[PDB]
Protein backbone atom coordinates (compact mmCIF):
# COMPACT_ATOMS: atom_id res chain seq x y z
CA UNK A 1 0.00 0.00 0.00
CA UNK A 2 3.00 2.15 0.26
CA UNK A 3 3.50 1.98 -3.83
CA UNK A 4 0.03 2.95 -3.30
CA UNK A 5 0.33 6.10 -2.20
CA UNK A 6 3.31 6.64 -4.58
CA UNK A 7 1.03 6.24 -7.57
CA UNK A 8 -1.60 8.18 -5.83
CA UNK A 9 1.24 11.18 -5.33
CA UNK A 10 1.78 10.66 -8.99
CA UNK A 11 -1.58 10.24 -10.43
CA UNK A 12 -2.63 14.11 -8.52
CA UNK A 13 0.68 15.86 -9.33
CA UNK A 14 -0.15 15.02 -12.92
CA UNK A 15 -4.01 16.59 -12.18
CA UNK A 16 -1.99 19.51 -11.53
CA UNK A 17 0.56 20.25 -14.48
CA UNK A 18 -1.98 20.59 -17.28
CA UNK A 19 1.14 20.30 -19.65
CA UNK A 20 5.76 8.15 -18.92
CA UNK A 21 6.21 7.16 -15.51
CA UNK A 22 10.29 8.17 -15.66
CA UNK A 23 9.37 10.90 -17.99
CA UNK A 24 6.50 12.49 -15.81
CA UNK A 25 9.09 13.15 -12.77
CA UNK A 26 11.70 14.72 -14.92
CA UNK A 27 9.06 16.40 -17.10
CA UNK A 28 7.49 18.06 -13.87
CA UNK A 29 10.37 19.89 -12.74
CA UNK A 30 10.42 21.72 -15.89
CA UNK A 31 7.12 23.29 -15.05
CA UNK A 32 8.10 24.98 -11.83
CA UNK A 33 11.59 25.81 -12.75
CA UNK A 34 9.51 27.80 -14.90
CA UNK A 35 8.55 29.69 -11.91
CA UNK A 36 7.91 30.67 -1.97
CA UNK A 37 7.96 33.88 -3.25
CA UNK A 38 8.19 37.37 -1.35
CA UNK A 39 5.05 38.89 -2.74
CA UNK A 40 2.83 35.13 -2.34
CA UNK A 41 3.80 35.50 1.50
CA UNK A 42 3.03 38.61 1.93
CA UNK A 43 -0.57 38.62 0.40
CA UNK A 44 -0.69 35.80 2.63
CA UNK A 45 -0.29 37.97 5.81
CA UNK A 46 -2.61 40.30 3.82
CA UNK A 47 -5.33 37.22 3.89
CA UNK A 48 -4.62 35.23 6.79
CA UNK A 49 -3.60 38.14 9.49
CA UNK A 50 -4.87 41.57 7.88
CA UNK A 51 -0.74 42.38 8.10
CA UNK A 52 1.52 45.04 6.69
CA UNK A 53 5.10 45.52 6.99
CA UNK A 54 6.78 48.37 8.27
CA UNK A 55 10.47 49.69 9.27
CA UNK A 56 10.62 52.80 11.34
CA UNK A 57 14.33 54.34 12.09
CA UNK A 58 13.64 53.71 16.59
CA UNK A 59 14.92 57.31 17.44
CA UNK A 60 13.15 59.44 14.93
CA UNK A 61 10.34 57.98 14.89
CA UNK A 62 10.46 58.07 11.01
CA UNK A 63 8.88 55.40 8.80
CA UNK A 64 11.50 54.12 6.42
CA UNK A 65 9.55 52.14 4.70
CA UNK A 66 5.51 50.64 4.31
CA UNK A 67 4.12 47.73 2.72
CA UNK A 68 1.36 48.71 0.26
CA UNK A 69 -0.73 46.64 2.56
CA UNK A 70 -0.76 49.91 4.19
CA UNK A 71 -3.85 50.40 1.91
CA UNK A 72 -5.66 47.42 2.50
CA UNK A 73 -5.50 47.08 6.38
CA UNK A 74 -5.83 51.21 8.00
CA UNK A 75 -7.99 52.76 4.66
CA UNK A 76 -4.84 54.82 4.35
CA UNK A 77 -2.60 55.63 1.02
CA UNK A 78 1.53 54.50 1.00
CA UNK A 79 2.13 58.38 0.22
CA UNK A 80 0.80 59.19 3.65
CA UNK A 81 2.56 56.75 5.54
CA UNK A 82 5.81 56.99 3.81
CA UNK A 83 7.67 60.22 4.69
CA UNK A 84 6.32 60.55 8.19
CA UNK A 85 6.89 58.81 11.88
CA UNK A 86 5.00 56.63 13.79
CA UNK A 87 3.94 59.10 16.52
CA UNK A 88 2.00 61.18 14.02
CA UNK A 89 0.00 57.10 13.47
CA UNK A 90 -0.80 56.71 16.55
CA UNK A 91 -3.30 57.61 19.40
CA UNK A 92 -1.51 60.73 21.40
CA UNK A 93 -2.28 58.32 24.27
CA UNK A 94 0.07 55.86 23.13
CA UNK A 95 3.14 57.93 22.07
CA UNK A 96 4.50 57.37 25.41
CA UNK A 97 4.21 53.09 25.11
CA UNK A 98 5.47 53.85 21.65
CA UNK A 99 8.61 55.60 22.74
CA UNK A 100 9.60 52.79 25.04
CA UNK A 101 9.26 50.19 22.52
CA UNK A 102 11.64 51.98 20.24
CA UNK A 103 14.21 52.88 22.69
CA UNK A 104 17.82 51.26 22.89
CA UNK A 105 15.54 41.40 19.69
CA UNK A 106 12.23 40.88 19.41
CA UNK A 107 9.08 43.35 20.27
CA UNK A 108 5.45 42.95 20.57
CA UNK A 109 3.01 45.38 21.41
CA UNK A 110 -0.77 46.81 20.84
CA UNK A 111 -1.89 50.31 20.03
CA UNK A 112 -3.96 52.77 18.27
CA UNK A 113 -3.26 53.52 15.14
CA UNK A 114 -5.63 55.95 12.32
CA UNK A 115 -7.76 55.37 9.10
CA UNK A 116 -9.26 57.01 6.47
CA UNK A 117 -10.99 60.64 13.45
CA UNK A 118 -11.11 57.02 13.74
CA UNK A 119 -8.93 54.20 15.38
CA UNK A 120 -7.84 51.02 15.27
CA UNK A 121 -6.60 48.59 18.03
CA UNK A 122 -3.25 46.99 16.17
CA UNK A 123 -0.94 44.49 17.35
CA UNK A 124 2.79 45.02 15.84
CA UNK A 125 5.00 41.65 16.05
CA UNK A 126 8.32 42.78 15.13
CA UNK A 127 12.73 43.06 15.81
CA UNK A 128 14.89 45.52 16.38
CA UNK A 129 17.68 45.64 13.45
CA UNK A 130 20.76 47.62 13.06
CA UNK A 131 21.21 50.67 10.09
CA UNK A 132 21.71 53.25 13.91
CA UNK A 133 18.52 51.10 14.34
CA UNK A 134 15.60 50.21 13.03
CA UNK A 135 12.60 48.24 14.06
CA UNK A 136 10.87 46.02 10.89
CA UNK A 137 7.74 44.81 12.22
CA UNK A 138 3.76 43.55 11.15
CA UNK A 139 0.99 45.53 12.29
CA UNK A 140 -2.04 42.74 12.65
CA UNK A 141 -5.72 44.33 12.73
CA UNK A 142 -8.43 42.35 14.10
CA UNK A 143 -5.77 39.97 15.96
CA UNK A 144 -8.79 40.03 18.57
CA UNK A 145 -12.42 40.85 19.50
CA UNK A 146 -13.40 44.16 20.50
CA UNK A 147 -15.25 45.57 23.25
CA UNK A 148 -19.23 45.89 22.97
CA UNK A 149 -20.01 49.45 23.75
CA UNK A 150 -23.79 49.44 23.21
CA UNK A 151 -24.53 51.20 26.46
CA UNK A 152 -22.71 53.90 25.32
CA UNK A 153 -23.96 56.37 22.25
CA UNK A 154 -32.13 52.67 24.03
CA UNK A 155 -35.41 51.14 26.49
CA UNK A 156 -33.24 48.10 28.19
CA UNK A 157 -30.41 48.08 30.62
CA UNK A 158 -28.67 45.38 32.07
CA UNK A 159 -27.44 44.84 35.65
CA UNK A 160 -26.06 42.78 38.18
CA UNK A 161 -27.43 41.64 41.41
CA UNK A 162 -26.56 39.78 44.46
CA UNK A 163 -28.45 37.07 45.83
CA UNK A 164 -30.37 39.55 47.44
CA UNK A 165 -31.20 42.06 45.25
CA UNK A 166 -28.58 44.66 45.72
CA UNK A 167 -27.91 46.26 42.19
CA UNK A 168 -23.94 45.69 41.87
CA UNK A 169 -23.91 46.98 38.58
CA UNK A 170 -25.29 49.02 36.72
CA UNK A 171 -24.56 50.47 32.88
CA UNK A 172 -24.60 53.63 31.42
CA UNK A 173 -28.22 53.22 29.60
CA UNK A 174 -30.32 53.15 32.96
CA UNK A 175 -30.35 57.20 33.09
CA UNK A 176 -32.22 57.14 29.90
CA UNK A 177 -34.52 54.60 30.70
CA UNK A 178 -35.53 55.14 34.76
CA UNK A 179 -34.20 58.31 34.64
CA UNK A 180 -31.75 57.63 37.85
CA UNK A 181 -28.16 58.45 38.03
CA UNK A 182 -26.34 54.92 38.40
CA UNK A 183 -25.13 56.32 41.89
CA UNK A 184 -28.75 56.45 42.85
CA UNK A 185 -29.87 52.61 42.11
CA UNK A 186 -26.11 50.80 43.21
CA UNK A 187 -26.42 49.73 46.84
CA UNK A 188 -30.13 49.40 46.53
CA UNK A 189 -31.88 46.65 46.35
CA UNK A 190 -34.35 46.09 43.24
CA UNK A 191 -37.34 45.69 45.40
CA UNK A 192 -37.44 49.37 46.58
CA UNK A 193 -38.02 50.28 43.29
CA UNK A 194 -41.13 48.42 42.81
CA UNK A 195 -44.40 49.30 43.21
CA UNK A 196 -45.78 47.42 46.67
CA UNK A 197 -48.48 45.13 44.76
CA UNK A 198 -45.66 43.28 42.89
CA UNK A 199 -42.94 43.53 45.26
CA UNK A 200 -43.94 39.41 46.02
CA UNK A 201 -43.90 38.95 42.51
CA UNK A 202 -40.13 40.28 41.61
CA UNK A 203 -39.31 38.63 45.00
CA UNK A 204 -40.64 35.23 43.75
CA UNK A 205 -38.55 35.40 40.58
CA UNK A 206 -35.68 36.42 42.32
CA UNK A 207 -35.78 32.71 44.35
CA UNK A 208 -36.16 30.96 41.44
CA UNK A 209 -33.43 32.84 39.16
CA UNK A 210 -31.08 31.31 42.19
CA UNK A 211 -32.86 28.15 41.90
CA UNK A 212 -33.43 27.35 38.41
CA UNK A 213 -29.91 28.03 37.15
CA UNK A 214 -29.27 28.02 33.85
CA UNK A 215 -33.26 29.17 32.99
CA UNK A 216 -34.08 32.69 32.29
CA UNK A 217 -36.95 33.73 34.43
CA UNK A 218 -38.67 36.91 32.71
CA UNK A 219 -41.26 39.08 35.22
CA UNK A 220 -42.98 42.14 34.55
CA UNK A 221 -43.69 45.06 37.33
CA UNK A 222 -43.66 48.65 38.04
CA UNK A 223 -40.42 50.47 38.36
CA UNK A 224 -39.93 54.44 40.29
CA UNK A 225 -38.46 56.53 38.18
CA UNK A 226 -36.74 59.40 39.12
CA UNK A 227 -39.78 61.04 38.47
CA UNK A 228 -41.40 59.03 40.18
CA UNK A 229 -43.67 57.43 37.54
CA UNK A 230 -44.39 53.57 37.51
CA UNK A 231 -43.04 52.27 34.34
CA UNK A 232 -44.05 49.01 33.40
CA UNK A 233 -41.15 46.88 32.68
CA UNK A 234 -40.17 42.98 32.30
CA UNK A 235 -36.63 41.74 33.77
CA UNK A 236 -35.45 39.02 32.21
CA UNK A 237 -33.03 37.64 34.53
CA UNK A 238 -30.05 34.14 34.68
CA UNK A 239 -28.01 33.43 37.42
CA UNK A 240 -24.43 33.37 36.40
CA UNK A 241 -22.71 30.53 37.45
CA UNK A 242 -18.67 30.62 37.88
CA UNK A 243 -17.30 28.25 34.50
CA UNK A 244 -14.72 26.71 36.86
CA UNK A 245 -16.63 26.61 40.00
CA UNK A 246 -20.57 26.62 39.52
CA UNK A 247 -19.75 29.15 42.44
CA UNK A 248 -22.74 31.39 41.95
CA UNK A 249 -21.20 34.86 40.82
CA UNK A 250 -24.35 37.07 40.68
CA UNK A 251 -27.71 37.81 38.25
CA UNK A 252 -27.73 38.75 35.66
CA UNK A 253 -30.68 41.13 34.64
CA UNK A 254 -31.97 43.20 31.38
CA UNK A 255 -34.50 46.05 32.90
CA UNK A 256 -36.54 46.34 29.71
CA UNK A 257 -39.60 49.34 28.87
CA UNK A 258 -42.53 47.57 28.28
CA UNK B 1 19.61 4.53 -10.75
CA UNK B 2 17.92 6.54 -13.26
CA UNK B 3 15.17 7.55 -10.62
CA UNK B 4 17.19 7.89 -7.60
CA UNK B 5 19.18 11.22 -9.54
CA UNK B 6 15.77 12.40 -10.98
CA UNK B 7 14.73 12.50 -6.93
CA UNK B 8 17.70 14.47 -6.46
CA UNK B 9 16.82 16.35 -9.09
CA UNK B 10 13.25 17.52 -8.23
CA UNK B 11 14.67 18.21 -4.44
CA UNK B 12 17.48 20.28 -5.33
CA UNK B 13 14.59 22.16 -7.73
CA UNK B 14 12.24 22.90 -5.16
CA UNK B 15 12.43 25.95 -2.96
CA UNK B 16 14.91 24.38 -0.26
CA UNK B 17 18.53 24.35 0.59
CA UNK B 18 20.22 21.69 -1.05
CA UNK B 19 21.21 21.07 2.05
CA UNK B 20 17.66 19.87 3.51
CA UNK B 21 16.51 19.34 -0.13
CA UNK B 22 19.38 16.52 -0.21
CA UNK B 23 18.39 13.49 2.41
CA UNK B 24 14.45 13.45 1.35
CA UNK B 25 12.61 10.11 0.43
CA UNK B 26 11.06 10.66 -2.25
CA UNK B 27 7.20 10.00 -0.77
CA UNK B 28 8.31 13.11 0.98
CA UNK B 29 9.38 14.63 -2.04
CA UNK B 30 6.19 13.93 -3.96
CA UNK B 31 4.27 15.53 -0.64
CA UNK B 32 6.73 17.98 -0.79
CA UNK B 33 6.33 19.24 -4.79
CA UNK B 34 2.59 18.66 -4.82
CA UNK B 35 1.68 20.93 -1.72
CA UNK B 36 3.87 23.66 -3.12
CA UNK B 37 2.28 23.84 -6.49
CA UNK B 38 -1.33 23.56 -5.05
CA UNK B 39 -0.15 26.53 -2.49
CA UNK B 40 1.21 28.51 -5.75
CA UNK B 41 -2.53 27.57 -7.35
CA UNK B 42 -4.55 29.03 -4.73
CA UNK B 43 -1.91 32.09 -4.25
CA UNK B 44 -2.58 32.77 -8.02
CA UNK B 45 -6.74 32.36 -6.80
CA UNK B 46 -5.35 35.05 -4.25
CA UNK B 47 -3.30 37.77 -5.85
CA UNK B 48 -5.54 38.05 -9.16
CA UNK B 49 12.23 40.79 1.44
CA UNK B 50 10.89 37.24 2.71
CA UNK B 51 13.74 37.47 5.51
CA UNK B 52 12.07 40.47 6.96
CA UNK B 53 8.03 39.23 6.66
CA UNK B 54 9.18 35.52 7.80
CA UNK B 55 11.30 37.00 10.50
CA UNK B 56 8.81 39.79 12.47
CA UNK B 57 5.95 37.15 12.73
CA UNK B 58 5.18 35.52 16.03
CA UNK B 59 3.67 33.27 14.56
CA UNK B 60 3.94 30.77 11.72
CA UNK B 61 1.46 30.79 8.35
CA UNK B 62 -0.22 27.33 7.36
CA UNK B 63 -2.73 26.73 4.74
CA UNK B 64 -5.07 23.67 5.55
CA UNK B 65 -7.66 22.14 3.50
CA UNK B 66 -11.01 20.94 3.84
CA UNK B 67 -9.99 17.18 4.62
CA UNK B 68 -7.06 18.35 6.99
CA UNK B 69 -4.39 18.63 4.68
CA UNK B 70 -1.11 21.01 5.62
CA UNK B 71 -0.97 22.02 1.87
CA UNK B 72 1.32 24.83 3.07
CA UNK B 73 3.18 26.11 6.03
CA UNK B 74 5.61 29.05 6.43
CA UNK B 75 9.20 28.09 7.15
CA UNK B 76 9.49 29.25 10.82
CA UNK B 77 7.27 27.02 12.25
CA UNK B 78 10.46 25.04 13.16
CA UNK B 79 11.03 28.05 15.67
CA UNK B 80 8.02 27.86 17.60
CA UNK B 81 6.81 23.88 16.94
CA UNK B 82 10.21 22.38 16.43
CA UNK B 83 8.59 20.23 13.94
CA UNK B 84 10.05 21.57 10.49
CA UNK B 85 8.35 22.49 7.41
CA UNK B 86 9.16 19.67 5.70
CA UNK B 87 7.98 16.85 7.84
CA UNK B 88 4.68 18.31 8.49
CA UNK B 89 4.01 19.41 4.81
CA UNK B 90 0.95 17.38 3.06
CA UNK B 91 0.04 15.69 6.86
CA UNK B 92 -2.98 15.85 8.17
CA UNK B 93 -3.30 18.67 10.82
CA UNK B 94 -5.06 15.87 12.78
CA UNK B 95 -2.45 14.26 13.60
CA UNK B 96 -0.34 16.97 15.42
CA UNK B 97 -2.94 18.70 16.87
CA UNK B 98 -4.85 17.60 20.41
CA UNK B 99 -7.51 15.08 19.66
CA UNK B 100 -9.76 16.92 21.69
CA UNK B 101 -9.54 19.72 19.74
CA UNK B 102 -10.67 17.82 16.66
CA UNK B 103 -14.24 18.73 16.09
CA UNK B 104 -13.45 22.04 16.51
CA UNK B 105 -10.72 22.34 14.39
CA UNK B 106 -13.06 20.16 12.08
CA UNK B 107 -15.78 22.70 12.91
CA UNK B 108 -13.45 26.21 12.06
CA UNK B 109 -12.32 23.98 8.54
CA UNK B 110 -16.04 24.40 7.00
CA UNK B 111 -18.75 26.22 5.31
CA UNK B 112 -19.02 34.49 7.37
CA UNK B 113 -15.43 33.35 6.72
CA UNK B 114 -13.20 34.92 9.48
CA UNK B 115 -11.91 32.32 11.93
CA UNK B 116 -10.63 33.12 15.30
CA UNK B 117 -9.76 30.33 17.62
CA UNK B 118 -7.33 28.05 19.85
CA UNK B 119 -5.52 24.64 18.96
CA UNK B 120 -3.04 22.54 21.08
CA UNK B 121 -0.40 21.52 18.56
CA UNK B 122 2.39 18.89 19.26
CA UNK B 123 5.57 20.58 19.81
CA UNK B 124 8.73 19.16 19.80
CA UNK B 125 11.05 22.49 20.76
CA UNK B 126 12.02 22.81 23.96
CA UNK B 127 12.35 26.40 25.56
CA UNK B 128 16.09 26.65 25.24
CA UNK B 129 16.55 25.63 21.61
CA UNK B 130 17.25 22.04 21.90
CA UNK B 131 14.40 19.93 20.00
CA UNK B 132 13.55 16.44 20.98
CA UNK B 133 11.50 13.87 19.34
CA UNK B 134 7.64 13.13 18.44
CA UNK B 135 7.34 10.61 20.58
CA UNK B 136 8.75 12.60 23.29
CA UNK B 137 6.31 16.17 22.43
CA UNK B 138 4.29 18.72 24.56
CA UNK B 139 1.07 20.16 23.62
CA UNK B 140 1.36 23.81 22.62
CA UNK B 141 -1.82 26.04 22.63
CA UNK B 142 -2.02 28.08 19.04
CA UNK B 143 -3.42 31.18 18.39
CA UNK B 144 -5.35 30.80 15.33
CA UNK B 145 -7.22 33.37 13.23
CA UNK B 146 -7.55 33.71 9.35
CA UNK B 147 -10.40 33.32 6.43
CA UNK B 148 -11.90 30.15 5.47
CA UNK B 149 -11.57 30.27 1.34
CA UNK B 150 -12.38 28.84 -1.87
CA UNK B 151 -12.57 23.80 -2.96
CA UNK B 152 -12.57 24.66 0.74
CA UNK B 153 -9.33 26.31 2.61
CA UNK B 154 -8.25 27.74 5.64
CA UNK B 155 -5.42 30.36 5.90
CA UNK B 156 -4.39 31.03 9.13
CA UNK B 157 -1.31 33.11 11.30
CA UNK B 158 -1.10 30.89 13.98
CA UNK B 159 1.03 32.73 17.13
CA UNK B 160 2.05 30.78 20.47
CA UNK B 161 0.89 32.64 23.48
CA UNK B 162 4.23 34.06 25.47
CA UNK B 163 4.39 31.86 28.97
CA UNK B 164 4.90 34.36 31.52
CA UNK B 165 7.90 32.73 32.82
CA UNK B 166 10.39 32.50 29.75
CA UNK B 167 9.58 35.90 28.23
CA UNK B 168 11.94 37.46 25.59
CA UNK B 169 9.79 40.38 24.64
CA UNK B 170 10.52 43.43 26.77
CA UNK B 171 7.08 45.08 28.35
CA UNK B 172 6.19 48.62 28.48
CA UNK B 173 4.59 50.85 30.96
CA UNK B 174 0.84 49.77 30.12
CA UNK B 175 1.46 46.14 31.03
CA UNK B 176 0.85 44.42 34.51
CA UNK B 177 0.55 41.25 35.75
CA UNK B 178 -1.77 39.58 37.80
CA UNK B 179 -2.37 35.95 39.77
CA UNK B 180 -5.54 34.72 39.67
CA UNK B 181 -7.12 31.13 41.22
CA UNK B 182 -8.59 28.76 39.42
CA UNK B 183 -11.83 30.55 39.34
CA UNK B 184 -10.24 33.83 38.44
CA UNK B 185 -10.14 35.29 42.10
CA UNK B 186 -8.01 37.91 42.34
CA UNK B 187 -4.67 36.30 44.56
CA UNK B 188 -1.90 38.75 43.05
CA UNK B 189 -1.34 41.84 41.07
CA UNK B 190 1.11 44.62 40.14
CA UNK B 191 1.81 47.81 41.38
CA UNK B 192 1.20 49.14 38.14
CA UNK B 193 -2.50 48.59 38.37
CA UNK B 194 -2.19 51.24 40.99
CA UNK B 195 -0.95 53.91 38.33
CA UNK B 196 -3.27 52.47 35.35
CA UNK B 197 -6.77 51.37 36.70
CA UNK B 198 -6.07 53.18 40.22
CA UNK B 199 -6.67 50.00 42.27
CA UNK B 200 -4.05 48.99 44.68
CA UNK B 201 -3.20 45.08 45.06
CA UNK B 202 -3.92 45.26 48.50
CA UNK B 203 -8.00 45.34 48.02
CA UNK B 204 -8.43 43.40 44.36
CA UNK B 205 -6.90 39.98 46.67
CA UNK B 206 -10.04 37.51 46.60
CA UNK B 207 -12.32 39.29 44.74
CA UNK B 208 -13.80 37.49 41.75
CA UNK B 209 -12.31 39.65 38.60
CA UNK B 210 -15.86 38.72 37.17
CA UNK B 211 -16.87 41.91 39.43
CA UNK B 212 -14.22 44.29 37.22
CA UNK B 213 -15.29 43.78 33.89
CA UNK B 214 -18.24 46.17 32.06
CA UNK B 215 -21.10 43.44 31.81
CA UNK B 216 -21.42 43.54 28.06
CA UNK B 217 -18.33 41.69 27.48
CA UNK B 218 -19.46 38.76 29.96
CA UNK B 219 -19.87 36.50 27.08
CA UNK B 220 -16.73 36.58 25.76
CA UNK B 221 -14.52 36.46 28.81
CA UNK B 222 -16.56 33.49 29.98
CA UNK B 223 -15.34 31.43 26.73
CA UNK B 224 -11.92 32.62 27.46
CA UNK B 225 -12.38 31.12 30.88
CA UNK B 226 -13.26 27.91 29.57
CA UNK B 227 -10.90 28.08 26.58
CA UNK B 228 -8.43 28.98 29.27
CA UNK B 229 -9.28 26.16 31.63
CA UNK B 230 -9.48 23.47 28.95
CA UNK B 231 -6.25 24.20 26.89
CA UNK B 232 -4.30 26.10 29.42
CA UNK B 233 -3.44 29.65 27.38
CA UNK B 234 -5.87 32.03 26.07
CA UNK B 235 -6.15 35.23 24.82
CA UNK B 236 -9.04 37.11 25.28
CA UNK B 237 -10.72 39.33 23.84
CA UNK B 238 -10.53 43.35 24.43
CA UNK B 239 -12.59 44.28 27.16
CA UNK B 240 -13.37 47.03 29.39
CA UNK B 241 -12.58 46.55 32.96
CA UNK B 242 -13.91 48.97 35.57
CA UNK B 243 -11.20 51.64 36.78
CA UNK B 244 -11.35 52.29 40.22
CA UNK B 245 -13.03 55.93 40.85
CA UNK B 246 -15.50 55.32 37.94
CA UNK B 247 -14.68 54.95 34.35
CA UNK B 248 -13.06 52.21 32.15
CA UNK B 249 -9.55 51.05 30.78
CA UNK B 250 -9.67 48.78 27.75
CA UNK B 251 -7.71 45.67 28.47
CA UNK B 252 -6.40 42.72 26.53
CA UNK B 253 -5.32 39.81 28.59
CA UNK B 254 -3.05 36.63 28.07
CA UNK B 255 -3.84 33.98 30.54
CA UNK B 256 -1.90 30.84 31.04
CA UNK B 257 -2.22 28.21 33.80
CA UNK B 258 0.66 27.20 35.61
CA UNK B 259 0.78 23.85 37.11
CA UNK B 260 2.51 22.96 40.35
CA UNK B 261 5.50 20.97 39.13
CA UNK B 262 6.14 18.79 42.18
CA UNK B 263 2.53 17.67 42.15
CA UNK B 264 1.29 18.41 38.61
CA UNK B 265 -2.09 19.71 40.11
CA UNK B 266 -2.94 22.93 37.85
CA UNK B 267 -2.09 26.19 40.33
CA UNK B 268 -3.05 29.20 39.20
CA UNK B 269 -3.68 31.58 35.99
CA UNK B 270 -0.70 34.41 35.27
CA UNK B 271 -2.25 37.08 33.30
CA UNK B 272 -0.55 39.27 31.37
CA UNK B 273 -2.65 42.50 31.06
CA UNK B 274 -2.17 44.89 28.01
CA UNK B 275 -3.94 48.32 29.23
CA UNK B 276 -5.24 49.55 25.78
CA UNK B 277 -6.13 53.32 26.69
CA UNK B 278 -6.08 56.07 29.25
CA UNK B 279 -9.49 56.01 31.82
CA UNK B 280 -12.38 56.88 29.69
CA UNK B 281 -15.79 57.73 30.85
CA UNK B 282 -14.52 58.46 34.36
CA UNK B 283 -17.56 60.33 35.37
CA UNK B 284 -19.89 57.74 34.94
CA UNK B 285 -20.06 54.63 37.58
CA UNK B 286 -21.02 51.15 36.69
CA UNK B 287 -20.58 48.77 40.08
CA UNK B 288 -20.69 49.28 43.49
CA UNK B 289 -16.83 49.17 43.97
CA UNK B 290 -16.26 52.70 42.17
CA UNK B 291 -19.37 54.39 44.30
CA UNK B 292 -16.82 54.66 47.15
O1 LIG C 1 -11.34 42.87 34.39
S1 LIG C 1 -10.94 41.72 35.20
O2 LIG C 1 -11.36 41.73 36.60
N1 LIG C 1 -11.39 40.27 34.43
C1 LIG C 1 -10.30 39.65 34.02
N2 LIG C 1 -10.27 38.46 33.27
C2 LIG C 1 -11.28 37.48 33.31
C3 LIG C 1 -12.38 37.75 34.13
C4 LIG C 1 -13.40 36.83 34.22
C5 LIG C 1 -13.30 35.61 33.49
C6 LIG C 1 -12.15 35.32 32.75
C7 LIG C 1 -11.14 36.26 32.63
N3 LIG C 1 -10.02 36.01 31.82
C8 LIG C 1 -9.57 36.92 30.75
C9 LIG C 1 -8.44 36.18 30.02
C10 LIG C 1 -8.31 34.82 30.68
C11 LIG C 1 -9.20 34.79 31.92
C12 LIG C 1 -8.99 40.23 34.44
C13 LIG C 1 -7.72 39.71 34.30
C14 LIG C 1 -6.64 40.43 34.80
C15 LIG C 1 -6.87 41.65 35.47
C16 LIG C 1 -8.16 42.16 35.64
C17 LIG C 1 -9.19 41.42 35.11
Amino acid sequence: RRRNKMTAYITELSDMVPTDKLTILRMAVSHMKSLLTDQELKHLILEAADGFLFIVSCETGRVVYVSDSVTPVLNQPQSEWFGSTLYDQVHPDDVDKLREQLSTSRRSFICRMRCGPHFVVVHCTGYIKAWKFCLVAIGRLQVTSSPNCTDMSPTEFISRHNIEGIFTFVDHRCVATVGYQPQELLGKNIVEFCHPEDQQLLRDSFQQVVKLKGQVLSVMFRFRSKTREWLWMRTSSFTFQNPYSDEIEYIICTNTNV
Amino acid sequence: SKETEVFYELAHELPLPHSVSSHLDKASIMRLAISFLRTHKLLSSVCSMDNLYLKALEGFIAVVTQDGDMIFLSENISKFMGLTQVELTGHSIFDFTHPCDHEEIRENLTLSTERDFFMRMKCTVTNRGRTVNLKSATWKVLHCTGQVRVLSCLIIMCEPIQHPSHMDIPLDSKTFLSRHSMDMKFTYCDDRILELIGYHPEELLGRSAYEFYHALDSENMTKSHQNLCTKGQVVSGQYRMLAKHGGYVALETQGTVIYNPRNLQPQCIMCVNYVLSEIEKNDVVFSMDQTE
